[PDB]
């Protein structure tokens, strides 16, 4: 739990930027949902990463 | 007579420079025919790597 709880609130000082990160209530489930959508985004966030430079080649 | 003989030879010499020249360019392994697709993705293949 410490170890997803570090990755979500990496992913989130990445999203917010330079914004102090909103406080909101630390449960079992706001953070699996927060864990999942993390997941979700840097996997999307890879794969448009490649199309992109693809799209820059063709 | 040897002053003409010598431009002969230099004419003849040449010709055989350019055709080794050219011979050597058509002999690249680059130019020559439909080799095979190869099984390897070359790693100038950007797109396929992505």
């Amino acid at each position: 739990m410490d170890e997803k709880s570090t990755k979500i609130i990496m992913w989130l000082k990445k999203m917010f930027g330079d914004k102090p990160l909103p406080p909101y209530e630390v449960n079992t489930r706001t953070m699996e949902i927060l864990y999942q959508l993390a997941e979700w985004n840097e996997a999307r966030d890879k794969d448009l990463s490649l199309v992109t430079e693809d799209l820059k080649l063709k | 007579v040897y002053r003409e003989l010598g431009s002969i030879v230099q004419e003849l010499k040449e010709s055989g420079d350019k055709l080794e020249e050219r011979l050597t360019m058509l002999s690249d392994v680059n130019l020559l025919s439909a080799s095979k697709p190869r099984s390897n993705i070359d790693s100038k293949d950007l797109t396929s790597h992505r």
